[PDB]
């Protein structure tokens, strides 16, 4: 059911609406 | 617990508010303005805006 991987350069957004 | 209020309590112990109006002023989308009617959008030439 679990398992483990990377995310070699995700998780990224705009910090404000500029 | 709750409080209680009685018409012939004297100063101090009348029952008092607060309102705390949160405002956010960087640049973003506006979604509330004063009354401050628009104008005309000129363009191309030297104005204050």
């Amino acid at each position: 059911t679990q398992s483990y991987t990377n995310s070699f350069t995700r998780g990224v957004y705009y910090p404000d609406k500029v | 617990q709750s409080y209680g209020f009685r018409p012939t309590y004297g100063v101090g112990h009348q029952p008092y508010r607060v309102v705390v109006l949160s405002f956010e002023l960087l640049h973003a989308p506006a979604t509330v303005c004063g009354p401050k009617k628009s104008t005309n959008l000129v363009k191309n030439k030297c104005v204050n805006f």
